[PDB]
């Protein structure tokens, strides 16, 4: 099936060769453009005030590389290296080391934001959702030291908000 | 000594290599080229700076990933001085305005600086101090450019007498001072006997020597290979770039050898002539 | 069975089996391969001096139209003498079909440069020479066209690593970029995920 | 004014001019190459050198073809 | 110290003349030129914060590298960035461009624009979000407000 | 064995070739030299062209002798365009060290270099 188009001739009939000459020396279609445009102009336009007004998302949006913890307990992650297994840059690296409890742990979790692509593999990847992508977007940040995160940092970074990872995950832990 | 401070494998763009320079100025030019062949040896450079960190952010990517480090100095206190002097390998003293300014003479920067640096220094432990001197400055007269700058090196010898005290010639670059002066002109002419040492020798010098051990104690002066007339040279730049009171007096002022210190034989580099790096470095003429 | 994987048509393969039987019966100088996979697809597999022949005869006769030019590569296979594998993919606008003329070479001998009849062929073949090195004798124009001027070692071959040899770095010593030997700020870590077992009974080789 | 002892003359101080020959010691049989010490890399060099000089192209199996000083003289009195 | 005074005043008089437009330029090599096409779109706004965007490397105030840099790319970057105004900021958008990024171990590649030119605001993603890169122009805009250039130079 | 050489019968077409290629380097570098607004001089130029020469002058295989000839002709192409930039230009060149000698007890100081 096809539908093409440019299949006419220009019609011979004084009407419409008068009205093609009209245009030609009247200037019409171009002051009908110039109308739709002003119908454009009375119209509001749709901005938003950025600082004040933030732009909608969904509750699976993928930001700021928090972690998680347990309810009054110790760190969600247990170093099982299947993030660092899947992630297309490399940008974890997990060193680990069980500690004199004898519940195996870690030593170093790094997260490299310059190498990460912010796909989700590692979130889907997780078995105990240690790592969750999170929420805000706002890192811009004026040295290239401050943009590698320790596990410290990410340990702070999931303690300044559980509260909003837990209402997204408890939100959509049907889909996934 | 501890690891990390051990040199690793090859050089260049952090392979861990020996020293760890803490460095004053280094916003200038002969400081820059430092920061830049110590960037290429792969050195940890902390450098404070004063001004405005827009100068410090043009010189900021010559080192690789979180290298150099950028802290804060002041002419006034000891507190900040030794914070930033707190953990150094080795440490280089590179100031100086070559006119004075309503808070600041040639007196007492030559003077007071060294002083409460090298008062910290000694007293926090560090090797290798390397402090720069113009050449030929005596307790003579005409300049209190050179008078204050031979205080500073009786200073410098005394307290903390391991001292590296350098000096080159009146060096000539892309950046350069008195051929700067010779394009910006109008004239006069006078006669002195000058030699002319390029920037590159000097800073590949000075990291040499910092870098190599045992050649300490002694003071170094840096030699140009031409040795030649003043006016004849500002003929040659006149010819290489094709157009027909301070910093006059200082280059009428004295250039002279001195046989007691060594200078580049006991380094082993290479010396470049005037001739192919001015022929180099001017450029912008008429076309 | 049925649900959830793929079924099949035997008459397109009857179809494609009887085809190239024909063509290898009335090509009989460079046939050496006429093999057909399980979904249809023909292949067939050519010594390397019947480019031109064997493309002016694909190109036309009314029985193998075939004017679309594709994907050209010589897939880059050791182990063996003739190492490299241009492969040309053909379709055809009248009878919607995809061949595969896998064409075999070597590392320095010429394939006669399929530009002459396909004029699509012009920039894959410089992008061939370009990224393997496989000559191309009687071609308009061979040049370096998706790599670097400067920079030269075949890139997509097995030889040349991930990394480049070559790092550029600004520097205001010469006040210029330059290029230096690579010092790279991670290993670039190798899992070694050839898993034993034999996931595939069919596809065994015969070993000594 | 274009005999052969012109072109001889220009020639010899033409190899006066070349830098690495040391000396000159022009010979009519003098066999640069090997009873001198010079490479087939500076034979095309002194070859496409008076070619620079003082005229006509001189290709590639000519400038093989002479490896002598006075064989160049006389090449180029056959051309010129 | 009415010396002073008038320096605080006229240097934060200046200082907010330069952070007020700061109209860039959009050099947008890859997908995150498409991502700062979009923060161009009717949504998000660049009129409202002075910044027109505009092809001019003559009068660029500010410049977004974006996309990804290339050996290739590195020697024609640098000379764009030469013919420019020395009052000038960098924004280096998109993991691509601050740090090597998905293409981190590659050939032909430079491990990010840190290697060419000097960075002020970093802003990571891929791409950074256009909320995102308008707050990091934000944050350039406060950098903007911490700059004492004018002190430094009277108490000079 | 049936091995198609590319251009080359002996080495004397190699040898003609070879010879004229670099007659064309001679007087391809000091138009170059003057377009690029270099700072090097020309003598330097040149016996760094004829070293980068005789560097590779252990080939007696005609084939790859042959490939050689054309690889450098692609360069000069390039070259005596304006195609190539400053950067690739001085990028031949080695100004920044790269001190590396080859002496025993130097590679012993920085060691694990054998
Ligand atoms: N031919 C020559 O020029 C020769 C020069 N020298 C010496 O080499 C040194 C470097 O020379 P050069 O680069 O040309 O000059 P600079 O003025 O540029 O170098 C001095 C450095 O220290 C800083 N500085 C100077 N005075 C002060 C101050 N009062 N408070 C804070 N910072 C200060 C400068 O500016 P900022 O504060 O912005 O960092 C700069 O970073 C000088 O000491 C000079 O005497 C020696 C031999 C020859
Ligand atoms: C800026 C500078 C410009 C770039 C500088 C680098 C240019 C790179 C060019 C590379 C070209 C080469 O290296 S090809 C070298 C060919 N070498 C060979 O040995 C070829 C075989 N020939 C021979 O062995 C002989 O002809 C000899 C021994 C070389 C000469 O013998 P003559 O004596 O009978
Ligand atoms: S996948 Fe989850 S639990 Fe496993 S190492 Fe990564 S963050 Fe830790
Ligand atoms: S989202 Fe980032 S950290 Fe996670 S797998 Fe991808 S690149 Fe790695
Ligand atoms: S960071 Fe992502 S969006 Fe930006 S150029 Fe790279 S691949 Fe494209």
């Amino acid at each position: 099936t096809y539908k093409y188009v440019n299949l006419r001739e220009p019609s011979m009939d004084m009407k419409s060769v008068t009205d093609r000459a009209a245009q030609t020396l009247l200037w019409t279609e171009l002051i009908r453009g110039l109308g739709m445009t002003l119908s454009y102009l009375f119209r509001e336009p749709a901005t938003i005030n950025y600082p004040f007004e933030k732009g909608p998302l969904s509750p699976r949006f993928r930001g700021e590389h928090a972690l998680r913890r347990y309810p009054s307990g110790e760190e969600r992650c247990i170093a099982c290296k299947l993030c660092e297994a899947v992630c297309p840059a490399q940008a974890i690296t997990i060193e680990a080391e069980p500690r004199a409890d004898g519940s195996r742990r870690t030593t170093r979790y790094d997260i490299d934001m310059t190498k990460c692509i912010y796909c989700g593999f590692c979130q889907e990847a997780c078995p105990v959702d240690a790592i969750v992508e999170g929420p805000n977007f706002e890192f811009s940040t004026e040295t290239h030291e401050e943009l590698l995160y320790n596990k410290e940092k990410l340990l702070n970074n999931g303690d300044k908000w559980e509260a909003e990872i837990a209402a997204n995950i408890q939100a959509d832990y049907l889909y996934r | 000594l501890h690891h990390a401070v051990i040199p690793h494998g090859k050089g260049g763009r952090s392979s861990v290599s020996g020293i760890v320079a803490t460095v004053f100025g280094a916003t200038g030019f002969l400081g820059r080229y430092l920061v830049n062949h110590l960037g290429r040896m792969g050195s940890q450079v902390i450098v404070p700076y004063r001004c405005e960190p827009y100068d410090t952010m043009h010189l900021r990517p010559m080192g690789d990933l979180g290298q150099i480090i950028f802290m804060d100095w002041n002419g006034r206190d000891k507190d900040s001085i030794r914070r930033a002097v707190e953990h150094s390998n080795v440490v280089i003293n590179l100031v100086g305005r070559e006119w004075e300014t309503k808070n600041f003479d040639f007196e007492d920067v030559f003077v007071k600086i060294p002083q409460a640096i090298a008062q910290v220094s000694k007293e926090a432990g560090v090797e290798k101090f390397i402090h720069i001197s113009h050449l030929n400055a005596d307790i003579k007269s005409s300049s209190k450019y050179l008078r204050n700058k031979a205080v500073g090196e009786k200073e410098v010898r005394e307290t903390f007498p391991e001292a590296t005290i350098i000096k080159p010639a009146d060096i000539f670059g892309r950046e350069d001072r008195f051929l700067n002066y010779f394009a910006n002109i109008r004239s006069l002419g006078k006669k002195t006997v000058k030699q002319p040492v390029y920037i590159v020798d000097v800073t590949k010098g000075i990291i040499n020597a910092i870098k190599d051990p045992d050649a300490r104690g002694k003071t170094f002066a840096f030699v140009g290979p031409n040795r030649y007339l003043l006016f004849d040279l500002v003929q040659y730049v006149f010819a290489v770039a094709h157009r027909p009171r301070d910093k006059v007096e200082r280059i009428h002022t004295t250039d002279r050898t001195l046989p007691h210190l060594p200078g580049l034989e006991d380094l082993g580099v290479q010396a470049t002539p005037l001739e192919l790096k001015a022929i180099e470095v001017l450029r912008r003429h008429r076309t | 069975t049925r649900p959830t994987v793929r079924p099949r048509n035997d008459v397109a393969h009857k179809q494609l089996s009887a085809f190239g039987e024909y063509v290898a019966e009335i090509l009989p100088k460079y046939v050496q391969q006429v093999q057909v996979s399980c979904f249809s697809e023909l292949e067939i597999c050519i010594h390397p001096d019947g480019v031109i022949p064997v493309l002016t005869f694909l190109r036309d006769h009314s029985n193998a139209q075939f004017k679309s030019l594709a994907d050209l590569t010589a897939v880059d296979i050791p182990t063996r003498q003739n190492r490299f594998e241009i492969v040309y993919n053909l379709l055809s606008l009248r009878f919607n079909s995809r061949i595969r003329v896998k064409t075999y070479t070597d590392e320095l001998t010429p394939v006669e440069s399929s530009v002459s009849v396909y004029k699509a062929a012009n920039w894959y073949e410089r992008e061939i020479w370009d990224m393997f090195g496989v000559f191309f004798a009687n071609h308009p124009d061979l040049r370096r066209i998706l790599t670097d001027y400067g920079f030269e070692g075949h890139p997509f071959r097995k030889d040349f690593p991930l990394s480049g040899y070559v790092e550029l770095r600004y520097d205001d010593e010469v006040k210029r970029v330059v290029a230096e030997p690579v010092e790279l700020a991670q290993e670039f870590r190798k899992f070694d995920l050839n898993s034993p077992w034999e996931a595939f009974p069919a596809y065994r080789q015969p070993p000594e | 004014p274009l005999t052969l002892e012109g072109i001889k003359d220009r020639v010899l101080y033409v190899l006066k001019l070349y830098d690495k020959i040391d000396p000159e010691k022009l010979s009519v049989n003098s066999h640069f190459m090997k009873d001198l010490g010079l490479d087939s890399l500076d034979q095309v060099e002194i070859i496409m050198a008076m070619e620079d000089e003082f005229g006509f192209e001189i290709p590639d199996i000519d400038a093989e073809k002479l490896m002598c000083p006075q064989e160049i003289v006389d090449y180029i009195a056959d051309k010129k | 110290s009415r010396g002073e005074y008038v320096v605080a005043k006229l240097d934060d008089l200046i200082n907010w003349a330069r952070r007020s437009s700061l109209w860039p330029m959009t050099f947008g090599l890859a997908c995150c030129a498409v991502e700062m096409m979009h923060m161009a779109a009717p949504r998000y706004d660049m009129d409202r914060f002075g910044v027109v965007f505009r092809a001019s490397p003559r009068q660029s105030d500010v410049m977004i590298v974006a996309g990804t840099l290339t050996n290739k790319m590195a020697p024609a970057l640098r000379k764009v960035y030469d013919q420019m105004p020395e009052p000038r900021y960098v924004v280096s958008m998109g993991s691509c461009a601050n740090g090597g990024g998905y293409y981190h171990y590659s050939y032909s590649v430079v491990r990010g624009c840190d290697r060419i030119v000097p960075v002020d605001i970093y802003v990571p993603g891929c791409p950074p979000t256009a909320e995102a890169l308008l707050y990091g122009i934000l944050q350039l805009q406060k950098k903007i407000k911490r700059e004492k250039r004018l002190r430094i130079w009277y108490r000079r | 064995t049936s091995v198609k050489p590319i251009f080359s019968r002996d080495m004397n077409e190699a040898k003609r070739r070879v010879r004229e290629l670099y007659r064309a380097w001679y007087r391809e570098v000091p138009n170059t030299v003057h377009l690029f607004q270099l700072d090097i001089s020309v003598k330097q130029g040149r016996d760094k062209v004829r070293e980068m020469f005789k560097k590779n002058a252990h080939v007696t295989d005609p084939r790859v002798v042959d490939l050689l000839v054309i690889k450098g002709k692609m360069e000069l192409e390039e070259t005596i365009n304006v195609w190539k930039q400053r950067t690739h230009v001085m990028r031949f060149f080695h100004e920044t060290e790269a001190p590396r000698p080859k002496d025993f007890l130097s590679k012993f100081y920085v060691g694990h270099d054998p």
